[PDB]
């Protein structure tokens, strides 16, 4: 969010506010800064965004610009007020990867604080499947999935994939942290199908004839070996090209119209539908 | 049979398991490649008077 | 505060207020099995912190 | 039915393979600092005031980093025991039946 800083100089004192906050007390507008940091997020804090913005205002009248050695430049004297929304802090990230093998019990553990009580936790889950989304873990079949520590009894092979914990404040502020949880499969369920991402695949014959766009193959059930992929049945080639390395299809346009692709391992087929524009 | 594979191609190694990969995967040659700087050409034409 | 709401049936268990509402504390019973984890320091002897 | 038995013959018989795990962690950066006027030392009673004071300082990031390991410690546990009838932290009860 941004942060609006205010300065006034009889008392010194540099007050931060929300970016539609007001302060009514002498204090002036010196400028405003992006708090959580877009490039940079965790390498500056709001006192480097106070003394950046200061360095631009002139002493004798902060209202008004001014270079060095007129500008305000000693922070030793300046008392930095905070008065803006609190952003919640992650004390315990979650492991960036566990691991298990079929059958034992999982168990993320996150540690959050800050911002305005009381807080409140929402798990989610997205499945290894290419082109899935995060969805919410039912907490009433789950007690644990509504607080910081989410335990997942007996896992399986379909436990595998990406989890979250999003922590919201009582003034609508949030954080995640995410872990991808690995599960050793001793015996891999044989595949019963291949799913492409994108499907349907849109192409412009403008924008994508040098560099075409692709789609991602996986296995179902998750944790099934896809085999080697290969083209079955090439696109029209008076509408689309296309190539596939590993579990990756690259597909070029060449003229407008539909036009498909059919992709094997040798026991499952997999029909890509690419549509065309000018 | 124990195997390298191609772990930068998303074939790992046999010892490595689900939750494993090749450490080091490239070697780093630190003898950097680097730009000599440009000539000048009308610097040394100039005769100097000194201030 | 992490355990559930308390109300006047406490029957004399530890509790501490969240935003003006009683929750019971929730306390640790930890065991550390052998040799499951090592601290990291930046530029250290190895047997403390820099 | 699993033992490696082997015949007076050999053969290709009894092959086994191995696996290997990796682990990782981070670190983070702490600090904090005090500040003085030299009247503050020179004026005041204790000739000793900085000693006492450093030492402090060590005192607290010594603590601090014994905070902070017990915390890393808690969250990495890989089993949850909960007490009593509780299924979650939200439900840890001292009340009712059965307290946790």
């Amino acid at each position: 969010p941004v942060l609006k800083v205010m300065f006034h100089k009889d008392t010194n004192v540099a007050t931060v506010l929300d970016a539609s906050g007001s302060l009514s007390d002498g204090s002036v507008e010196v400028g405003t800064f992006h708090h959580p940091d877009e490039t940079y997020p965790d390498s500056v804090t709001i006192y480097h965004g106070v003394r950046d913005l200061l360095y631009k205002r002139s002493a004798k009248d902060p209202s008004q610009t001014a270079s060095y050695p007129n500008n305000i430049i000693n922070m030793q004297v300046i008392s930095i007020d905070m008065k803006a929304t609190p952003r919640l802090i992650l004390g315990t990230a979650l492991p960036r990867v566990i691991s298990t093998i079929e059958g034992k019990d999982v168990t993320w553990h996150v540690d959050v604080a800050g911002g305005k009580a009381p807080l409140t936790y929402k798990w989610q889950f997205k499945a290894n499947t290419v082109g899935a989304a995060f969805a919410d873990i039912d907490s009433g079949e789950n007690p644990t999935a509504k607080t910081a520590t989410l335990i997942n009894h007996a896992v399986t092979a379909e436990s595998a994939g990406t989890y979250k914990v999003i922590v919201t404040d009582a003034n609508g502020t949030t954080i995640e942290s995410s872990s991808l949880l690995v599960v050793g499969v001793q015996e891999p369920p044989e595949v019963a199908s291949i799913v492409a991402y994108p499907s349907p695949l849109a192409l412009s014959v403008a924008d994508d004839i040098t560099d075409g766009k692709t789609v991602k193959f996986s296995s179902l059930p998750a944790g099934s070996l896809i085999g080697t992929l290969s083209i079955k049945t090439q696109p029209d080639s008076g509408k689309a090209t296309a190539e596939i390395s590993g579990n990756v299809l690259t597909v070029k346009p060449v003229a407008a119209g539909d036009t498909t692709v059919v992709v094997t391992n040798g026991t499952k087929e997999v029909t890509v539908t690419v549509n065309v524009t000018e | 049979m124990l195997n390298y594979n191609a772990p930068t191609d998303g074939q790992k190694s046999s010892i490595d398991g689900a939750n494993s990969d090749q450490m080091q995967t490239f070697f780093w040659l630190k003898k950097a490649i680097i730009t000599a700087r440009k000539e000048q050409y009308f610097m040394p034409l100039a005769s100097v008077t000194n201030m | 505060g992490a355990g559930a709401q308390a109300t006047g049936a406490n029957p004399g268990y530890r509790t501490s207020m969240v935003s003006g509402q009683e929750h019971y504390d929730v306390y640790p019973m930890l065991v550390v099995g052998d040799d499951s984890f090592t601290s990291i320091g930046f530029q250290t002897d190895g047997k403390s912190l820099k | 039915s699993k033992l490696p038995l082997l015949t007076e013959n050999g053969g290709r018989v009894n092959r086994v393979g191995f696996t290997r795990i990796a682990r990782e962690g981070s670190i983070h950066k702490f600090g904090f600092f005090y500040e003085f006027t030299q009247e503050s030392i020179d004026f005041d009673s204790d000739d000793g005031l900085m000693e006492h004071l450093s030492r402090e300082l060590m005192n607290g990031a010594t603590q601090i980093t014994e905070a902070v390991l017990q915390k890393d410690l808690l969250a990495a546990a890989g089993t949850v025991l909960y007490a009593g009838a509780a299924t979650s932290d939200a439900t840890i009860t001292g009340e009712g039946s059965t307290p946790s």
